[PDB]
Formats: structure tokens, sequence, C-alpha cells
């Protein structure tokens, strides 16, 4: 299970740039399990 | 207290193994670099000669 991310600033928040960049790797996983959906996390005061 | 009552401490290892790549493994020997001259080298399971 790989990773690969990269970092960019922004000033036209509304919509993704035009351009190109590539992604870089930086950490790996042996687990070995099966993976078939995903979800996110988020969080809030209250 | 007798020899055979003494209290005896034991440490009991175990193992298991699955498909996924193995993660527990000890260390092989290495040698020292050379320069300049015609040798056989092994760079992590990369081989060649140069
Ligand atoms: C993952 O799915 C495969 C078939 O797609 C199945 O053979 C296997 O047992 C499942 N679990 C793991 C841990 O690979």
């Amino acid at each position: 299970f790989k990773i690969y991310s990269k970092h960019t600033p922004i000033n036209l928040v509304r919509d993704l740039p035009q351009g190109f960049s590539a992604l870089e790797p930086l950490v790996d996983l042996p687990i070995g399990i099966n993976i078939t959906r995903f979800q996110t996390l988020l969080a809030l005061h209250r | 207290n007798g020899v055979g009552y003494q209290p005896y401490r034991v440490v009991v290892l175990s193992f298991e193994l699955l498909h996924a790549p193995a993660t527990v493994c000890g260390p092989k020997k290495s040698t020292n670099l050379v320069k300049n001259k015609c040798v056989n080298f092994n760079f992590n399971g990369l081989t060649g000669t140069g």
C-alpha cells in the first residue's frame, strides 16, 4: 500500500489550477490486507 | 529449597508466517568499498561488475 503526495500553494481557491506537477513517494506499507471501500475523517468544535 | 524445587525463569519465542512480505530480518555481513579497480559488486540485490 503505497502513498504519493506533493504540496503547492493556491491563490485561485475556487477550482483546480492548470499546469503540471509530479507526485513523489514518501512511505510504503507491507500490510497485505484487502481494500474495497474508503472514507474520510473530519474535525469540528462544538 | 531443593534444586528440583528452585525457581526458574523461562522465555519462549514463537513463529508465524504470512504471504505478506516478511518484516523481521536479521543482518548480513558487509565489506569495505574500494575505488579505481575492476571489482564485482552487490548492492541491495543489484549485482554487477566494473
Ligand atoms: C483478498 O481477495 C482475494 C481475492 O480477490 C482473496 O483470495 C483473499 O483471500 C483476500 N484476502 C487477502 C488477505 O488477501
